[PDB]
């Protein structure tokens, strides 16, 4: 029914403790696999922190909202995800000083944000720039994600793909350097071709299939137009439907809708097009004009689509098509092709311009290996979106925990009170990112994680971190780890605020 | 630490669950592994019954139980699609790595651990096969040594001299001059009334609907071969018109203004037929797909043709590419270039039904195996063995390198990892000693089913030691070593390369399971 | 919940673990099998009380009809099963040879894997010593039919096969079914089982019956004609009365005029479809169903034959021997449709009239034996004697070479087995020895049916055998455990018999001694 | 794990009796005859002692076990344990252990 006291923080504790323990063992390169037995008897034997979770059922709202959180991590980082559950799930485990202790969450709260602006300021004092301008150096933190995966064999070509792609829509002279992946950088896929075949269109893709032949094949001079009205007869302000039963009142009728959609075909050809772009369909009739005039019939082209045409080639939206001014036309433009490449026609309106937007071509064998380069070309274009809209590193492979839990640590013997306790418990919950790092290789957690703390009181805590394929310590300088400071400083925040919520419940009430 | 409706399984007992599963499906298919080996009934609980010794069989059709063992099935799957052959072999080594893994695993050791030797293993091991591979040139000889090792295994040691050579002689009829070879030219047919060893070869094709009239010719020692697909039955009337009547009878007499565009089209073929060489000593066939009318039959019967009605589309692919004869959709544009040519076309009156044969083809890259047995799972157990034979002389004649048999390779392979250093990990040698001792699964288990000591036979070979290339195996009726490559005993390399390439994929991924969730279930 | 269920992975499929034996429950339902028809085994075997499907009661001592109403679901059970089903292919008899031998080769392999040996072992023996039974059974070949199509040499060779499943009846089976198979064996290359073809009519007994040319049926002429020639035969399955169309046809009767009207439109229906038929020149016709009055007049009117025959299966054979199809329609004339025959007439035989379908001008191999009986059930196990005596014959077109009976070829033959296993070192000499030993079985089952002590009759066999004294079988007498020999007895079987049986015994028993785990499937 | 896969128990131990055969040989290869001292038995006494205690009363122990062996080792006689009587006494802490060179009553 409900739940209230002490009964609550303890269980919502248990329940994010209760999730984390779950993905505690998929973090790193040597993660391991779970065995997910569907209703039918079937099993899913995927390493995924995000799928795992997906397919699990919870009963306990908090887990629910550690499960929400981590999706929209997903959204805006596809990386770094499965650190903000298990650093979650630490913070909340120490229920020491929460309830053993009889301290006030408020407390622990107030702690747990004092932590959080320490946590950032230490980060950025362990960060290291980097020279975006040599590709060079982003294949090497790109090359995070391609790791073990089956692009490996083209590597060099992922990279080239995300990080161009990125640099055509971040407009930098906006200030703030907003970056758009789901709309200024759509991903189509084309049959046919190999991996390498992949590649970036400088442009934008539809993909409107060739309804007749009559439609232009290759252009050189393309002339697109662009307007939002159907090319239907004008119905009334209603959804009424026309009903007629006299044939005398059917050529009335008839004529109304022919002259119409004759009309509004003739003012749209009078610029001499080479295509008709409209956003709502094409009746029948209506294509019988573009057939006629040797034009390709396009429709079904939403909003954002139709506004990276008119920046790509110089197009102009128009309300209804009997406004079409000269304005409207795509000069410039590179060329027009709707050629059937693999089984699928494709329109290619690309051009020598970066109109703040392009199009990936995902080239390949077959639809699984297609699938299988696109999953892995997202996350490194959002790598190369964490790095470009804040090129500051830090040292990986729990480095950059032990190097923050150090500062913490330090920091915490000047702060007279009864939140040191806390402050300091928050500083051991870092460790466990190199504690799962070591367990999964194998070796000794508490021998290594004992030398590696040792190494960030004496040498410098910007290297000297954990490897997790061979287990041993190394410095991130001679081992490219080098994570982006976005990705973790929203770890941080996520992994405080997500605890500082549950800590905040007292009371799990039900009504509406 | 759960959610209600469900359950969890956090220790590493979710391990030994998975390691349990492998071990019980181990101790099932180990009983049927060689040609001694047992055999497994198939119970669809309808009421059919088949048996086999084919692991891919006794995976995929077979429906599992166990949650764990059900994925161990979709690799069996996997590994008959690529190589068709080492189904049974890949399991009982993934039963026993995993088993070899528990026995340090309970000692402290980490999963990750153990698997980092079975990569370092397998580079040694793949290495090594690499030079035990016989490149020799694929000889009539040597096929039939595959193809019997092959074949031996999935019949009763009679079935041998009578499939072999037909599986061997359907392969080098469709490869010449290095061409790439493909097994859909050969058509499996099956047939009853006769016993099991009445197996033989049809270098035609075999066709289902047989002529339909008594004046026609029971056999066409030459014709020439008009591929068609109009439908020669009454047809609606082609002309813009209707059915403008008064009674039934008027109704019935512009049927035949109706057939007028059928009768017609059936002069057309006559024409044909006296033009192209319709002279003595001479045939004709069509093998028109859709139907014929009986009254059309009788004109074409009488002109000594013999025709076929109502064929399948497979029919019709085959009976192209072998007689070259043009599908003509419309009589209209009949010509003598559309015609093609075939030697004796004759039908086999069976007891029950009747086929159509057109053997004595010049090269029509398409050829037929024609099986015959008394029951229908007998039938289906020579389609498995034939298909897992004509795949195996494929791997040796595109693969133009074969290995040894007996587990000579899985015993050389073993020795060959114990004489090795570590090179990745100190630890990483546990996985590379559990690796060696899960290959020689293979000769353990081929005594067992000849009904020998486990121990003695294993013992045996490993003893064979000399100053040169030297690789024995399991004598199924002896006991003793056994020089595999003299008796006549070769395995493809493919299967072995993909066994070290299945076998570690699938033991690593089962050992890095670290907790079993429920999923709604 | 560990502890798991040993072996128990496949559709929850009953797995008996190695301590279990797992081949052994296959060999417990085989050799239930043989229980049930070791009795029916012989002159003295026991019948059956069995119940059809219909909750109908026959009785009989036949091991195919035991099986056909016994549903066996064991699978190992119905590989014999099977093989007792090839064994009615190329000779209609050994049936409970498959079933007996089978299951004394699974009986004593049961003996040898709790020795140790393994299960090929088992099976390779076998296959040796079947190899061995085929080169030793031809030298036991004493006598052969001498080829005269004479009576008394064909009912002399019936009287083996006729004996053990009607007993008594021997002498008078034994002559009629000889005149029935003589009639055929002069056309060479073309005897065939299938165009005897037996009819039986409730009667006064065995002793009443006789033997008759042609297509011979119990239902006399419903018409008033005696014989004619007449090839244009026409079936009709739809029963002769007042014609219906496919379409409405919807016949308002309101008043008494209306009645009498309609009732005349029906005389001229079937008067004008009944002159359809004479049309045609179709004098001849079969009924399926019933027929009216007024087409009895009709009949004779334009003078056909007219014949009535409600049994389904008497009809069949008609479409499979002359060709006249059974059409849905009211006498479809049809010549396309129609049968050939040269001679068609009625005759009188046991004070019964019957009709006869024969072929004079063409040479003809159709007979028929009209049995006639008191009960139908004891009439009905008659008629399976026959199938067995005629296929004894369908056998000897064949190669004619027969061996003796009463259990001599089975420890004739289980002697010279015994010798090579002797000599033949290795384990292989287990299963051989134990292969003959299962010839053993037969005679053990013979002598037990007939209430003889089984081992006193063995040792006796063995004993005379060893003296060179072959021909020698078991005496059939209740009392007296004594052996006679049984060629001067007139005791013979059939080569071909012996030798289809053993051939698919060893591969019953082989096929299952291969299996050794059960294993259920969802498709 | 032998005898799962069907070996015979005997067959094993004629294994052990092999082995051991070989075993005792090659203590004879590597076993050192070094003459006894002080030095050499307190590595032994200590080897023994530190198994008994919390390496705390070892080096206490070690040179008083060392000399009381020595104090009766002499002549080449055989070492007789008779020789050493062990007595007890309260009211003392454990690390006063020490030597008496005469007998002790109570
Ligand atoms: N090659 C490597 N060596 C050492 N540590 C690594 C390596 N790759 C990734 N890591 C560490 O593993 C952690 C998880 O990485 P990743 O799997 O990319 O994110 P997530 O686990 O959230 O999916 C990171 O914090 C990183 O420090
Ligand atoms: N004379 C023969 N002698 C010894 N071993 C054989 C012989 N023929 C086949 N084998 C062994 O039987 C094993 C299984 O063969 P096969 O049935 O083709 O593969 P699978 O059992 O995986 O389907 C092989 O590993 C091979 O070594
Ligand atoms: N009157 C008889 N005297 C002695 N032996 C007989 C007699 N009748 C049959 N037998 C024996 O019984 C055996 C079985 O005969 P039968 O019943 O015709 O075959 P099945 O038992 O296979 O149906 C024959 O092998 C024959 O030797």
């Amino acid at each position: 029914k409900r739940e209230s006291g002490r009964k609550v923080q303890s269980g919502n504790i248990n329940a994010a403790k209760t999730i984390a323990d779950i993905i505690r063992t998929c973090l790193g390169p040597k993660s391991m696999m779970k065995m997910l037995l569907d209703p039918m008897g079937g099993i899913v034997m995927t390493n995924d922190g995000n799928a795992i979770l997906r397919e699990i059922q919870v009963q306990h709202p908090a887990a629910k909202s550690m499960i929400e959180i981590s999706r929209t991590q997903d959204e805006e980082v596809g990386d770094g995800t499965t650190s903000v559950i298990i650093l979650a799930g630490e913070m909340l485990s120490v229920a020491e000083h929460f309830l053993e202790q009889q301290m006030h969450p408020t407390v622990v709260i107030s702690a747990y944000r004092k932590a959080l602006d320490d946590m950032i300021s230490t980060l950025k004092k362990i960060s290291i720039p980097v020279d975006i301008s040599d590709s060079d150096m982003m294949l090497n933190i790109i090359n995070s994600s391609i790791t073990t995966k089956a692009i490996s064999r083209w590597s060099s070509l992922a990279c080239n793909i995300a990080l161009d792609a990125v640099k055509m829509v971040q407009f930098e002279e906006n200030g703030r350097k907003e970056i758009d992946i789901k709309k200024y950088a759509r991903v189509e896929k084309i049959p046919g071709g190999i991996i390498e075949d992949s590649c970036v269109l400088r442009g934008v893709m539809i993909n409107k299939d060739v309804t007749h032949p009559r439609m232009r094949r290759y252009i050189k001079n393309p002339r697109i137009v662009l307007l939002d009205s159907s090319l239907e007869y004008k119905k009334g302000e209603s959804q009424t439907d026309i009903e007629i039963t006299r044939e005398e009142d059917f050529t009335r009728i008839l004529q109304m809708e022919e002259e119409y959609i004759q009309q509004l075909c003739e003012d749209i050809i009078q610029l001499k097009p080479d295509v008709v772009i409209t956003e709502k369909g094409i009746s029948d009739l209506a294509q019988h004009y573009l057939m006629r005039a040797n034009i390709t019939a396009i429709r079904r082209v939403r909003k954002t689509d139709n506004n990276r045409i008119a920046r790509a080639c110089g197009a102009r939206i128009v309300s209804r098509p009997e406004e079409l001014r000269e304005d409207d036309v795509g000069t410039g433009a590179g060329l027009l092709e709707i050629k059937k490449i693999g089984d699928e026609y494709f329109t290619f309106i690309t051009d020598c311009k970066d109109p703040k937007a392009c199009t990936i071509l995902l080239r390949g064998a077959s639809k699984e290996i297609l699938s299988e380069v696109e999953r892995n070309l997202q996350d490194a274009m959002q790598v190369c979106r964490n790095v470009l809209l804040d090129p500051q590193l830090v040292p990986g492979g729990g480095a950059s925990e032990m190097a923050v839990a150090h500062a913490l640590t330090e920091k915490s013997k000047a702060m007279t009170g009864v939140e040191q306790w806390p402050y300091r418990a928050v500083a051991q919950a870092l460790e466990v990112i190199p504690r799962t790092l070591i367990q999964n290789c194998g070796a000794s957690t508490i021998r290594l994680l004992t030398s590696l703390r040792a190494k960030h009181t004496q040498e410098n805590c910007e290297t000297w971190g954990v490897n997790g394929e061979t287990g041993t310590l190394v410095d991130m300088k001679e081992l490219g780890i080098w994570e982006p400071l976005a990705v973790k400083l929203q770890t941080y925040k996520t992994a405080v605020e997500t605890a500082v919520l549950l800590l905040r419940i007292d009371d799990i009430v039900s009504g509406h | 630490t759960l959610n209600p409706k469900a359950e969890v399984a956090r220790a590493q007992a979710a391990l030994a669950v998975n390691i349990s599963a492998a071990r019980g499906l181990q101790d099932v298919l180990r009983t049927n592994l060689g040609p001694k080996g047992t055999m497994k009934m198939l119970v669809s609980g309808a009421g059919d019954i088949k048996l086999t010794k084919d692991g891919n069989v006794l995976l995929h059709e077979m429906q599992i139980q166990h949650p764990t063992a059900s994925l161990i099935a979709k690799v069996a799957t996997a590994q008959d699609d690529i190589t068709g052959d080492g189904t049974t072999s890949n399991v009982l080594i993934i039963g026993e790595l995993l088993k070899q893994a528990d026995l340090y695993i309970s000692e402290g050791l980490h999963p990750r651990i153990i698997t980092e030797g079975f990569e370092a293993a397998k580079e040694k091991a793949l290495q090594f096969l690499e030079e035990v591979k016989v490149s020799r040139e694929m000889d009539r000889e040597t096929l039939i040594d595959v193809a019997r090792t092959s074949l031996r295994t999935k019949v009763h040691a009679e079935l041998a001299d009578v499939l072999t050579e037909a599986v061997v002689d359907s392969i080098l009829a469709i490869k010449k001059q290095d061409e790439p070879i493909d097994l859909f030219m050969i058509e499996i047919m099956e047939m009853k009334h006769k016993s099991e060893t009445d197996t033989s070869l049809i270098r035609g094709l075999v066709l289902d609907h047989g002529a339909r009239h008594p004046d026609m010719k029971k056999r066409v020692e030459d014709a020439y071969i008009l591929t068609c697909n109009v439908s020669l039955e009454y047809e609606k009337t082609e002309v813009n018109s209707g059915f403008f009547y008064k009674s039934a009878e008027e109704r019935e007499k512009l049927v035949k203004a109706e057939r007028k565009f059928i009768e017609d089209r059936v002069k057309k073929i006559i024409e044909l037929k006296r033009k192209v060489c319709g002279d003595s000593d001479k045939g004709f066939v069509v093998i028109n797909q859709k139907g014929i009318d009986p009254f059309s039959l009788d004109a074409l019967s009488k002109e000594g043709i013999v025709a076929l009605r109502r064929a399948k589309r497979r029919n019709m692919e085959r009976l192209t590419l072998a007689c070259g004869g043009v599908a003509l959709n419309s009589f209209d544009d009949l010509s003598p270039d559309c015609l093609g040519h075939a030697g004796l076309v004759y039908e086999y009156t069976l007891g029950e039904e009747k086929f159509t044969f057109i053997e004595k083809c010049n090269n029509p890259r398409s050829v037929t195996l024609l099986i015959k047995g008394p029951n229908k799972h007998t039938l289906t157990q020579i389609k498995d063995a034939v298909r897992d034979g004509l795949r195996a002389v494929k791997n040796a004649i595109d693969d133009g390198c074969v290995v040894p048999g007996a587990g000579a390779v899985e015993v050389a392979m073993a020795e060959a990892l114990i004489k090795h250093k570590p090179s990745v990990k100190g630890r990483a040698q546990l996985g590379v000693q559990a690796f060696a001792d899960a290959l020689l699964i293979i000769p353990k288990v081929l005594a067992q089913n000849s009904g020998f000591d486990l121990q003695e036979t294993l013992v045996k070979i490993q003893a064979e030691h000399s100053e040169s290339g030297q690789l024995v195996g399991v004598d199924l009726n002896t006991g003793e070593p056994m020089v595999a490559a003299e008796v006549g005993v070769w395995d493809n390399y493919c299967v072995k390369k993909q066994l070290l390439h299945s076998c570690t994929v699938i033991a690593t991924n089962i050992l890095l399971v670290d907790e079993i969730m429920r999923a709604g279930m | 919940k560990a502890p798991g269920f040993a072996q128990m992975l496949k559709e929850g499929a009953k797995h008996f673990s190695g301590l279990e034996e797992a081949v052994y429950r296959n060999i417990q339902a085989c050799k239930e099998l043989a229980q049930t028809t070791r009795t029916a085994y012989g002159p003295n075997g026991m019948n059956k009380m069995v119940i059809n499907h219909l909750e109908k009661l026959f009785v009989t001592n036949d091991a195919a009809t035991i099986l056909r109403e016994l549903e066996v679901q064991h699978p190992a059970a119905k590989m014999i099963v099977m093989a007792s089903h090839m064994q009615e292919q190329e000779v209609g008899d050994g049936t409970n040879f498959v079933l007996v031998f089978a299951g004394a080769l699974l009986e004593l392999a049961e003996e040898l894997l709790r020795i140790g040996l393994s299960v090929s072992e088992v099976i390779e023996g076998y296959e040796i010593a079947c190899r061995k039974a085929h080169e030793i059974l031809p030298n036991l070949v004493c006598c052969s039919a001498k080829n005269l199509r004479d009576i008394d040499e064909v009912s002399s060779l019936l009287r083996t096969s006729i004996m053990s499943k009607q007993y008594g009846n021997e002498v008078f089976l034994a002559k009629l079914i000889a005149q029935a198979c003589v009639s055929i064996f002069p056309d060479s290359g073309h005897f065939n089982v299938d165009n005897i073809r037996v009819c039986k009519i409730l009667g006064s007994g065995i002793s009443s019956s006789s033997v008759l040319h042609g297509m011979v049926f119990k239902k006399e002429t419903e018409g008033d004609v005696t014989s004619v020639k007449d090839a244009k035969i026409a079936v009709y399955s739809c029963p002769f009365d007042g014609m219906i169309t496919e379409t409405k046809g919807t016949v308002l009767i309101k008043t008494a005029e209306e009645l009498m009207n309609f009732s005349k439109g029906e005389e001229n229906l079937m008067d004008a479809q009944v002159k359809a038929i004479a049309d045609t020149g179709a004098n001849v016709v079969v009924t399926g169903g019933k027929v009216a009055d007024m087409a009895l007049h009709y009949a004779n009117k334009y003078n056909i034959m007219l014949v009535r025959l409600n049994s389904k299966w008497d009809l069949r054979r008609l479409c499979k021997t002359v060709g006249a199809t059974a059409l849905p329609r009211l006498t479809p004339p049809v010549l396309e449709e129609m049968g050939h025959c040269d001679s068609v007439y009625l005759s009188e035989v046991g004070d019964t009239q019957v009709v006869v379908f024969k072929h004079e001008k063409e040479d003809g191999a159709i007979s028929t034996i009209v049995l006639r009986g008191s009960t139908d059930n004891l009439m009905d196990d008659i008629e399976r004697a026959v199938d067995d005596g005629v296929n004894t014959f369908k056998v000897l077109t064949r190669d004619k070479r027969l061996v003796p009976g009463g259990g001599a070829t089975e420890i004739e033959l289980a002697k010279q087995i015994t010798s090579y296993g002797e000599t033949c070192p290795g384990l292989e000499q287990y299963a051989i020895k134990k292969f003959a030993e299962a010839f053993e079985a037969i005679p053990r089952a013979l002598a037990e049916n007939s209430g003889v002590k089984a081992n006193e009759v063995i040792s006796k066999l063995y004993a005379v055998h060893q003296e060179g004294n072959k021909n020698v079988g078991l005496d059939i007498e209740a009392e007296v455990p004594a052996v006679k020999d049984m060629l001067e007895a007139g005791i013979l079987d059939t080569y071909l018999g012996k030798y289809w049986a053993i051939k698919l015994a060893t591969n019953a028993a082989v096929t299952v001694l291969r299996v050794d785990q059960i294993i259920m499937a969802k498709p």
